[PDB]
Order: structure tokens, then C-alpha cells, then sequence
């Protein structure tokens, strides 16, 4: 007894405790190797020869 | 003592903010929480009948 | 002569869409973009535009030096000079008006309770 | 037929207002402990006018009792309400133009205007320009005035209703006509989509009652039934009388 | 009459617009330099801050520390006062040729701090140490 | 002198007939034309949009009615409260 | 009445018009009686009468605004508040008024 006197009028949700997952197997099972890889990114260079010209001249390939 | 100035608040409807009383009486309740209660009310302000009645006369 | 175009993908002429034609040192016009000149800050109380206070578009002075955003009184890049100095005035013709009613209250008050007293008699 | 010129109104597509330029909910103060007892300044920080509204409204700043803050509300000025004026509002603040008492606090003669009908309502009665209510009377025992409301239909409220003494602003706007349609364009573009009507007689049959025929003229009593029904209701509705009136309201 | 060595004027233009101060040495015109009815007025930039019991030194301390300014102020630009706060100490130590050299102004503005913080405490002319609300 | 009649009417020109031109005549005096101010003391102009004036050379703000500083019916209304506020 | 009194004054006699000169002249002090309009703003109002109670002046309300007070003192524009430093030919200063 002596109840909690309260201020707010209004009655929020009283923050709680939000466990975190902590789950009994992994859903993916195994990770999945890097969707996107060095050698995945950058395929084929190029040969329009006014790449060419860009390459050589302006130093971007 | 002397620094210490004394300075009264005054609540008077139209002078200085009103300071933080217990609001419980006015408190906007959940749901069940209104439920609960207006629940017991509605029983006793009902004629309850004597078949009941007799539970709440208990021990 | 030498007409000229717009340099967006907005051909409309819509304000923040203004043209100043421009003679750049290749020496042909180029149009460029006129960004929105900035209104004047004001005042609080008053609509008086706000004194030793840089315009500016609400960004353009968020990194700019506060002396500029400001001036260095009671209430600088706010209220007004003489609109402080109405409420410096204000404020303290008040408190003794304040000051003023409390000793009449507490006088009459004890007259009151004098007069009381002497009826009751 | 079709469906009539006004019986689609109701819907609410386009005979919905518009809400662009209108201000605010042109409302009092909601009530209680301060003004069901003593009384609140308020200060009139602007008067403006409102778009689509008959009477320019007043943004009266009060002060929060329960938090440092300020609230502003949208009265509707009363002629005489200035910018920088200090209003009162509730039960012990006095008979000023501006200040906002409770009908019971009134003395029957005043004359108030956003009379709130139930308490609690936050303004109902004579908000439009010009107008106003008188405080006729008073029952104290079962606290109920009695008011006159611009009609005329004298009506009882509860005595603990509200209302912003004097008469509201923008009064006598009628007087000038209009002139040119134009004016009255502008006026209702700004508020709704009733202007221009044209004349159900106009109109075919079709599209409402009165339409079609080879002349122009209604042939069948423009007094309709309260008892009729949404198509049925275009002419002079549950008349009593009808025809040019003379005397008095 | 008036506006003696004590009138706790309040500032109203500039800077200490709205900070109480005491017109240390008045001079109704004449001076080449400031052709118009002004003060010599020292007064207070930071105030006291408020303290109470329940609190103390590193904020008491804290609080109890009193800024002083000094400055010629026309009286256009003093609201003068009913409360007076007394003294001729502070005469001898605000002169005019105090004001110009820089050193020469900190040493009053020394001076009249620990005056400042003297009168304060033991609670003398309360209202001048108070801030004016505005 | 331009017009004898016509007044700040002729605007309008020859529209809408001599009745509606000397009614809105009337009141388009009355609108366009400056208030004294109350406070400020001073004269000049000013109404801005329906029963909202003013601002001289001061700025206030003021509900007066559509066409005028004080409808009539102001007047009389701040005598009804000024009688019964002394009751 | 007032506006005789203050006539006498501007005929033979030393006067003030307005605010600033007032003030210059109440904290001269040579101010013996200061004559506010109504219309001019409580706070300017309430200003000069804080002003007169250090100078220990007199202080009366001309009931009426300030195009009105010009009109009694004699003048065409409009005045919010005389001071009457010397006129001892009038009766304003013996006159409670």
C-alpha cells in the first residue's frame, strides 16, 4: 500500500525488458559465400578503341 | 542565510506553473485496466441477487 | 545577339529558376543560376527587420560565424533594440508595480483586520 | 432521371471546402481548472483575416498552467479586439470586449458571441460576423440562461457555457452588393463549390425536378414535403408561408 | 534632483541592456568626449546565479561569483531607480581618466567585483543582485 | 472636381446601375479611406482585408467591421457592457 | 478650467512638450508639474510616473488624448505629455489639477 503516485496523467506502455533473439538453429544453416566477389564485380575490361584512347592518354582504364 | 532569499511560488490559477501533484485520479487507463474496475462497479450498483450476494458476505 | 539557354533540365521559370545571363571569359554568354536572395531575419515582437544580422538562405549562415548571425546585446539576433528596450522598461516598471500592490494589499489588509476588530467591539 | 446537382454535394468530392488558405479551427480555450474558476490573461498576439469566413480571427495567447509553454487559440475577433490587448478568460474574469466568461457570470442585457451551446462545445453560437447573442435571462435554480441567438429562436443553455463578449467583427459586410459576378467567383472559390447554380428550370428533366417542358416554369408546387427525399427536395422545403413577406421575423 | 553616486539604474541600450548597475560618478554635460548627460556607472554583467542551502562551494562559490562592468552611459539609456545601494568607495576608484587605458579599467573592474561580492554576501541591497527578468 | 456624381464609383464606369454604384460608393469611401488611430494618435490609412486594420506608423491591428474602424453596432455594444459593467 | 489654465501658461510662461524633453527636465528636475494625455501608452504613461515620484512632480491626467492636448497648450500637432516648469502667472500649479 501507498500506491505509486504518478505525474503523466497519461499511461504509456511501461518500458519492459526486450530479450534479444537467441534462436536454437541457424536459419540460413551455412553462410553464404560473398554474393559479390572481387573477380564478380570487375568482368571483362574493354576494347572500343576509344577506351583505348582513354586508357593510354588520360591514365584510366 | 542571507544569500538564501526566500521566494514564494504561488499557485494562484494565473501565477507560476503549477506543480507536479499526484495525478492518479486523472490518469487515462488502458483498456482492461477500465474494464476491471468499472466491472465491480456495475455489479454493486446493480440489485445484485441473493444467490449471489451471499460470496461477497464471506469469512 | 548572343542568346543563351538554361543549364538544368528545368525549363521552367519558376523562382528558383533564375537566369542571370553572364558574359564568361571564353566571351560568350552563359547563363547561370540566380540562388534565392534571402529575406532579412526580424524581429520577434515587431515585424522590424532585424539589425547587424547577415541575410543569408537558413543554411547558408548555419556555418557561418555567430558575430554574424547575431548582434551582441540582451537579446541579439532576436528581438529588436528598441523593442528590448520596451521590455527592459516593461519589465521593470511591472516588477515595481508588482512591489507597489503588495505593500497597499498588506497595508488595507491590516486595516481591514483593524476595522473588523473595532466593529466587533 | 440522374442524380441531382445537390444530392451529389453530400458525397464530398469536390463540394468539399477547401482548406488551403483557411487558418485555423476558429475555437475558444477548452475549459477547466484555471477558467471554471478564476481566470486567465490571454494576449492577442495577431488579428488576421481568415479566408472563407465571415469575421477575422485573433490568435490569443495564453499560458499553459501545467507545463512552461504557450498555447495559442484562433477566437473570433470581436470588434474591438487589438493586437496587444490582454483578454480574460473564465468564471471571475469581468464584462470586457474580449474577455470570456460563463453565461451565468453574465448579467442579463450582455451581448456575447461564441456562445458555446453545450459547455464544453469551445464555441457554437454567433461566430459570424456581426453577430451576437443577448443573455436574456437566467434560472439559477436548474443553472440554465436563457439567449437569443441572431434568428431570433431564443433558446435555454447551461449557464455554465461560455462566450466572448461584444460583437463579432467584420460587421455589416452585406451592405455593399457585390457587383459583378466576379466577386462573388472569388467569394465562393475561397470557401466551397455551391456558386454559379444554375436554375433546376433551366435544366432538363432529367437532371432535377423543376427541368424540362416547353417553357420554363416549374408546374407543380416549388413547396415540397419534409417528408420527401433526397431528389424530391428542390424547391421551397417544408414551407409554412411562402411569398413576399411582410412585417416583421 | 536626481541621479547621485548610489541610483541603482538599470542599463536599457547596449550590451548590458537589462543588468542593473550604480551610477558611481554622474556629470550632468559638458565633457568633450561625450557631449551629452552621462554616468560613469559601474554594474553587473553576470549575476549570482541563485544559491541556496541544500547546495554548495563548487557551485556555491560558483554561484556567488559577481562580474563587474564599468561604463559611461548616457541617461537615456538608464532606467534610474527607487533603490539607491550606497557608496562613495567606489568614486575615487571609477575616475574618468580610469576608462581609456586598459589595464587602468581592469583594476577597477577588480576592485569593484570584490565590492560586489562584499555587499552579497550578508545579503546588503538584495534587488541590484538579483537578475532583472526580461 | 472630375465628377459631379460618380464620385470613387467610376471605376465601374457604366455597369451595374446608379443603385449598386451608390450603395458600394457608400461603403468604398468608408473602406479605402484612414481611421484615426486610437493609440497611436495619428491618422493614416489603413484597412487590410475585411474587419482587420490597421497599422499608421506604429503597427497594431485591429478588428473593426468590414468597412469601417467601428460598425455602429460596436459602439452601442461597448456601451451596453459599459453600463452593465459597472452593475 | 484646464485648458484656460494652460493657455495662461503658453501665453507668459515656461513649458515643455513631449517625451524626451520631459524626461531631460525631470531629471534635471526642473519639472514642477507634467501634464500626460491618455492615449499615450501605459507604458511611457507609467514611465514619466515613475520619473515624477523620484522627482516628487505632479502629475495630471488630461483627460482626453494627445491631438487634444496640443489644442489646449496652443499648438497644432499633436503633444502626449507637457511639462510645466515655470508659469506663475496660471493656477495649475496651486490647483490639485
Amino acid at each position: 500500500k501507498a500506491l505509486k503516485v504518478r505525474t503523466s496523467a497519461s499511461f504509456r506502455l511501461p518500458k519492459t525488458l526486450k530479450l534479444a533473439r537467441s534462436p536454437k538453429y541457424a536459419t540460413k544453416a551455412v553462410p553464404h559465400y560473398n554474393r559479390l566477389d572481387s573477380y564478380k564485380v570487375i568482368e571483362q575490361p574493354i576494347t572500343s578503341e576509344t577506351a583505348m584512347k582513354k586508357v593510354e592518354d588520360g591514365n584510366t582504364l | 542565510n542571507p544569500l538564501t532569499k526566500s521566494s514564494p511560488r504561488n499557485f494562484g490559477i494565473g501565477q507560476a506553473i503549477q506543480p507536479k501533484r499526484n495525478l492518479s485520479r486523472y490518469v487515462k487507463w488502458p483498456e482492461y485496466v477500465r474494464l476491471q474496475r468499472q466491472k465491480k462497479i456495475l455489479s454493486i450498483r446493480l440489485k445484485v441477487p441473493p444467490s449471489i450476494a451471499q460470496f461477497q458476505n464471506t469469512l | 545577339a548572343q542568346r543563351v539557354t538554361f543549364r538544368r533540365r528545368n525549363p521552367y521559370n519558376t523562382k528558383s529558376n533564375k537566369i542571370k545571363v553572364v558574359k564568361t571569359p571564353g566571351g560568350a554568354l552563359r547563363s547561370q543560376h540566380v540562388k534565392k536572395l534571402a529575406t532579412r531575419p526580424k524581429c520577434g515582437d515587431t515585424g522590424v527587420p532585424l539589425q547587424g544580422v547577415s541575410t543569408l538562405r537558413p543554411r547558408q549562415y548555419a556555418t557561418v560565424s555567430r558575430t554574424k548571425k547575431t548582434v551582441s546585446r540582451a537579446y541579439g539576433g532576436s528581438k529588436s533594440a528598441n523593442a528590448v528596450k520596451e521590455r527592459i522598461v516593461r519589465a521593470f516598471l511591472i516588477e515595481e508595480q508588482k512591489i507597489v500592490k503588495r505593500v497597499i494589499k498588506e497595508q488595507t489588509e491590516a486595516a481591514k483586520k483593524a476595522e473588523k476588530k473595532d466593529a466587533k467591539k | 432521371g440522374r442524380v441531382i446537382r445537390n444530392q451529389r454535394k453530400g458525397a464530398g468530392s469536390i463540394f468539399t471546402s477547401h482548406t488551403r488558405l483557411r487558418q485555423g479551427a476558429a475555437k475558444l480555450r477548452n475549459l477547466d481548472y484555471a477558467e471554471r474558476h478564476g481566470y486567465i490573461r490571454g494576449v492577442v498576439k495577431q488579428i488576421v483575416h481568415d479566408a472563407g469566413r465571415g469575421a477575422p480571427l485573433a490568435k490569443v495567447v495564453f499560458r499553459d498552467p501545467y507545463k512552461y509553454k504557450l498555447r495559442e487559440e484562433t477566437f473570433i475577433a470581436n470588434e474591438g479586439l487589438h493586437t496587444g490587448q490582454f483578454i480574460y478568460a473564465g468564471k471571475k474574469a469581468s464584462l470586457n470586449v474580449g474577455n470570456v466568461l460563463p453565461l451565468g457570470s453574465v448579467p442579463e442585457g450582455t451581448i456575447i458571441s461564441n456562445v458555446e451551446e453545450r459547455p464544453g462545445d469551445r464555441g457554437a453560437l454567433a461566430r459570424a460576423s456581426g453577430n451576437y447573442v443577448i443573455v436574456i435571462g437566467h434560472n439559477p435554480e436548474d443553472n440554465k440562461t436563457r439567449v437569443r441567438l441572431p434568428s431570433g429562436a431564443k433558446k435555454i443553455i447551461s449557464s455554465d457555457a461560455r462566450g466572448v463578449i461584444g460583437v463579432v467583427a467584420g460587421g455589416g459586410r452585406i451592405d455593399k452588393p457585390l457587383l459583378k459576378a466576379g466577386r462573388a467567383f472569388h467569394k465562393y472559390r475561397v470557401k466551397r463549390n455551391s456558386w454559379p447554380k444554375t436554375r433546376g428550370v433551366a435544366m432538363n428533366p432529367v437532371d432535377h425536378p423543376h427541368g424540362g417542358g416547353n417553357h420554363q416554369h416549374i408546374g407543380k408546387a416549388s413547396t415540397i414535403s419534409r417528408g420527401a427525399v433526397s431528389g424530391q427536395k428542390a424547391g421551397l422545403i417544408a414551407a409554412r408561408r411562402t411569398g413576399l413577406l411582410r412585417g416583421s421575423q | 534632483k536626481f541621479l547621485k553616486a548610489g541610483k541603482v539604474a538599470v542599463v536599457v541600450r547596449g550590451r548590458y541592456a537589462g543588468k542593473k548597475v550604480v551610477i558611481v560618478k554622474p556629470h550632468d554635460e559638458g565633457t568633450k568626449s561625450h557631449p551629452f548627460g552621462h554616468a560613469l556607472v559601474a554594474g553587473i554583467e553576470r549575476y549570482p546565479l541563485k544559491v541556496t542551502k541544500r547546495q554548495g562551494a563548487k557551485k556555491v562559490a560558483k554561484r556567488t561569483k559577481i562580474k563587474p562592468f564599468i561604463k559611461v552611459i548616457n541617461y537615456n539609456h538608464l532606467l534610474p531607480t527607487r533603490y539607491t545601494l550606497d557608496v562613495e568607495a567606489f568614486k575615487s576608484v571609477v575616475s574618468t581618466e580610469t576608462f581609456e587605458e586598459p589595464s587602468q579599467r581592469e583594476e577597477a573592474k577588480k576592485v569593484i567585483k570584490k565590492a560586489f561580492e562584499e555587499r552579497h554576501q550578508a545579503g546588503k541591497n538584495q534587488w541590484f543582485f538579483t537578475k532583472l527578468n526580461f | 472636381k472630375r465628377t459631379k456624381k460618380v464620385g470613387i464609383t467610376g471605376k465601374y464606369g457604366v455597369r451595374y446601375g446608379s443603385s449598386l454604384r451608390r450603395q458600394v460608393k457608400k461603403l468604398e469611401v468608408q473602406q479605402h479611406a484612414t481611421y484615426n488611430c486610437s493609440f497611436c494618435g495619428k491618422t493614416c490609412v489603413k484597412r487590410g482585408a475585411a474587419g482587420v486594420w490597421s497599422c499608421s506608423s506604429c503597427n497594431r491591428t485591429i478588428a473593426g467591421g468590414a468597412y469601417t474602424l467601428s460598425t455602429a453596432a460596436a459602439a452601442t455594444v461597448r456601451s451596453t457592457i459599459r453600463r452593465l459593467r459597472d452593475m | 478650467n484646464i485648458n484656460q489654465k494652460l493657455a495662461l501658461v503658453v501665453k507668459s510662461g515656461k513649458y515643455s512638450l513631449g517625451y524626451k524633453s520631459t524626461v531631460k527636465s525631470l531629471r534635471q528636475g526642473k519639472a514642477k508639474l507634467i501634464i500626460i494625455a491618455a492615449n499615450t501608452p501605459v507604458l511611457r504613461k507609467s514611465e514619466l510616473e515613475y520619473y515624477a515620484m523620484l522627482s516628487k512632480t505632479k502629475v495630471y491626467y488630461f483627460q482626453g488624448g494627445n491631438n487634444e492636448l496640443g489644442t489646449a497648450v496652443g499648438k497644432l500637432f499633436r503633444v502626449g505629455v507637457v511639462t510645466i516648469l515655470d508659469a506663475g502667472d496660471s493656477d495649475i500649479l496651486t490647483a490639485l489639477a
